DNA sequence: CACACACTCTCCAATTCTCTAA
């Protein structure tokens, strides 16, 4: 502690708004680098320097006021890169014991502090001016090393998880990430990233710039981002007032339902009743104590508690909630998406795929590739759609690449038990890219150009002719697990399956498409009967449970697919389940049932079919209890 | 000591289980077309009562989540195909 | 049956045909026009 | 003190891992 304190304090003193450096500050930062290179496994020097706030106190002023001293400046850059190194790299993995997890949290906290400090615009101003000089110069080993360390510093400062206990910030208040992005915008380093992506002379940095862009966009999604016009602020003011109004009215309605559920007498107003026609758990009739108003809508679980499901059985949950970034940052990010899609997408994505071909990329950089393939394609689909700006990734090669990556992640999820959630998150990225490619090949049919219509028919013909793109949905549904995959994965999978079946229906009903794969015959309803499985309907019902929280498009997709599977294939008895009937009971008893007309009508249809079967025979009630295989044909 | 009930296939094939479920709806009546919500409420009320009598420890939805899995087992399945049709 | 064979051949040719798109990449320009 | 908090300690059994038949 003492030697580190002496060496760090040796660097310089800060006077007001100016920083004065001691003559041996270069040797001082070299000593700090030496200590960091000889840390303990607890990352003790990183902890101590973060606690001392030496980065904010000394290195940022040195960066912003003594960048002319080049031998000091590059050492300061390397030191900042080492200090800002992400905690997962510092420890190798997320620890699983209390002491090392505490050390991880402490280092992470100091990374929060570093990210908050780097939002000062002068830091990225100096970095952008330096990198501008370097790219004008671009060439030496030291020069490209300095470029790499500047880009790694930007990557490091962008890549910290936000401590949302302290960043517990509302709808469009500027987060630390928002302020960092705004500082990048004001310093003009976004223009340098655009130059690196658009330029063909230095494509080795294209992978790094893709990483920088992927870390820039984390809260945002393209459909909302593309619609941020200049007049959006006034619209969002009125929208916020309307949302508050409907929320308050909903809460008042819920309060009144609860008030009418209980009586108007006080809690200890006694009196007990016997329900003569209702047996208790014994032989005698049930004695009820909670009042007539609780009997008016009687349930046999009023007094019970939920069960403690064990840790290994609990469902997965969402890792994020949609706080928007500040509106100015949203405008800047929309402009960045526009310029990136126009000037940068094709060359950068070709260079990144070339990097994957050369196989010098790290072990999971295709996740960044598939992120961009989802994000910027969907941004192009939003607002004015133009396939010419994004032509490169429409190749069938991208479909094959996504398919092999998705199947690899699927197998690793099924085998690599200790890392299954991360493999699920990678498979979700691949699924999202696949969905967006299905969306764009759907979209371009509406375009007026015969050439891209020809390209669309080519892509659809080969993609529906090749079987492995087709059977992947059945594989995903058959091995979907709520315990590992969040509800957003299931939502995206259902949306993708609905879109894929829609396009396949249109293709088969407008063209022959008579053979698949070595040709073998094919018809559309044969493939649809594959989805007539207990697991598939179980997953669809699992997503249907959240119908209030689901988007309207998600409800449309789920009810459309279930209505297809029940009506057109004539397999209503597959959907006869008692959990499903509880879902329908809550759906029909919903006060907001009028907003879900398709869902309630479908529920009444399937219920009418069930009660027809029940009127035929009493066996329907017993068969309703248990999930059911192809022997359902007895019931039908 | 430790006389804790379990809700396994032996519980489900007990008298209160599927043999009872074969008979609980003998007293029931339904309105049919255009009143499927009311018929559903009566249906869930009857089977919720049956679940409560069979295994009072659980809430109804949790009981359904248990039993929908537990029906796969061979003992309760053989008793199911006995209850279906007749012995 | 001969029609089935001809359908297989023609759809093979259609799915094998290369893509045609309104491809472009915009004007190259040095870092000065980007940064300032 | 005899009737309640708080903690430790013990064995039962609830759920998953692995091998096998349909």
């Amino acid at each position: 502690n003492c030697e580190l304190l002496a060496t760090c304090s040796a660097l310089g003193y800060l006077e007001g708004d100016t920083y004065h450096k001691e003559p041996d500050c270069l040797e001082s930062v070299k000593d700090l680098i030496r200590y960091l290179r000889h840390e303990d496994e607890t990352r003790d020097v990183r902890q101590q320097l973060g606690a001392a706030q030496i980065l904010q106190s000394d290195l940022l002023p040195i960066l912003t006021q003594h960048h002319q001293d080049k031998p000091l400046f590059d050492a300061v850059i390397r030191l900042m890169v080492n200090l800002t190194q992400p905690a997962l790299l510092c420890f190798g993995n997320l620890p699983k014991e209390p002491s090392f997890r505490h050390h991880f949290l402490q280092v992470l906290t100091y990374l929060q502090a570093y990210k908050e400090a780097f939002a000062s615009e002068k830091a990225f101003g100096v970095l952008s001016e330096t990198l501008y000089e370097l790219l004008q110069l671009g060439r030496q080993e030291e020069d490209n090393l300095l470029i790499e360390r500047i880009l790694l510093l930007v990557r490091n400062i962008l890549h910290v998880p936000a401590d949302l206990d302290q960043e517990k910030k509302i709808d469009d208040d500027a987060s630390a990430h928002d302020q960092l992005l705004w500082a990048i915008h004001l310093s003009g380093l976004d223009d340098l990233l655009l130059f690196l992506a658009s330029s063909s002379a230095e494509e080795q940095w294209s992978l790094h710039v893709l990483e920088i862009v992927s870390l820039m966009f984390r809260d945002q999604n393209p459909e909302q981002l593309a619609g941020v016009g200049q007049g959006r602020l006034a619209q969002e003011r009125s929208a916020d007032f309307a949302e508050l109004e409907v929320l308050r009215q909903r809460e008042m309605a819920e309060k009144k339902t609860r008030a009418l559920q209980r009586g108007n007498r006080h809690s200890r107003f006694g009196g007990s009743y016997i329900v003569q026609g209702l047996k208790s758990i014994g032989e005698r009739d049930l004695i009820f104590h909670k009042g007539l108003h609780n009997l008016r809508n009687y349930s046999s679980d009023l007094g019970k508690q939920p069960k403690k499901v064990p840790k290994r059985r609990q469902a997965a949950r969402e890792l994020s909630i949609q706080r928007r970034s500040a509106l100015n940052v949203r405008l800047f990010l929309r402009d960045f998406c526009s310029e990136f899609l126009e000037n940068c997408y094709n060359r950068l994505m070709g260079s990144v795929k070339d990097h994957l071909l050369r196989e010098k990329a790290q072990q999971h950089d295709e996740t960044y590739y598939m992120w961009a393939l989802a994000f910027f394609m969907a941004f192009n689909r939003a607002a004015s759609f133009r396939p010419g700006l994004v032509s490169e990734t429409l190749s069938v090669r991208t479909f094959h690449f996504i398919e092999q990556n998705l199947t690899n992640y699927y197998e690793m999820m099924l085998t690599d038990r200790k890392e299954a959630a991360s493999w699920a998150r990678r498979m979700h990225l691949a699924l999202k890219a696949y969905q967006e490619l299905l969306a764009t090949v759907n979209e371009m049919d509406i375009s007026p150009d015969e050439a891209v219509r020809e390209s669309s028919r080519i892509i659809k013909n080969n993609i529906f002719y090749v079987m492995e793109y087709r059977e992947l949905f059945l594989a995903l549904f058959r091995k979907f697990d709520e315990r590992c995959q969040p509800r957003s994965f299931l939502r995206d999978l259902v949306e993708t399956t609905h879109l894929f079946l829609k396009m396949l229906e249109r293709f088969c009903r407008s063209r022959g498409n008579l053979v698949v794969q070595s040709e073998k015959e094919f018809n559309f309803l044969d493939y649809l009967k594959r989805f007539a499985c207990s697991t598939v309907v179980r997953a669809y019902v699992l997503l249907l449970r959240s119908y209030q929280q689901n988007s309207a498009h998600t409800n449309h997709c789920i009810v459309k697919m279930l209505h297809r599977l029940a009506h057109d294939l004539k397999m209503e008895a597959l959907l006869f389940q008692l959990s499903v009937f509880c879902l329908f009971n809550r759906l029909l008893s919903d006060p907001a049932a009028g907003a879900y007309k398709e869902l309630v009508t479908f529920a009444k249809y399937i219920l009418g079919k069930f009660f027809a079967l029940a009127a035929v025979n009493q066996k329907a009630f017993v068969e309703l209890l248990f999930w059911k295989n192809t022997a359902v044909v007895r019931e039908m | 000591k430790r006389n804790i009930p379990k809700l396994d296939a032996q519980r489900l094939i007990s008298e209160r289980g599927l043999p009872a479920l074969r008979h609980v709806f003998d007293k029931a009546k339904f309105k049919g077309k255009g009143h499927e919500a009311e018929d559903l409420k009566m249906l869930i009320r009857h089977m919720e009562h049956w679940a409560h009598r069979l295994f009072p420890k659980l809430q109804f939805e949790d009981f359904i989540d248990r039993v929908e899995y537990l029906g796969s087992k061979k003992e309760v399945q053989t008793c199911l195909k006995r209850i279906r049709l007749d012995l | 049956e001969a029609l089935k064979q001809l359908h297989s051949e023609t759809q093979r040719l259609i799915r094998e045909s290369a893509l045609n798109l309104p491809y472009h990449m915009p004007e190259n320009k040095t870092i000065h026009d980007f940064f300032k």
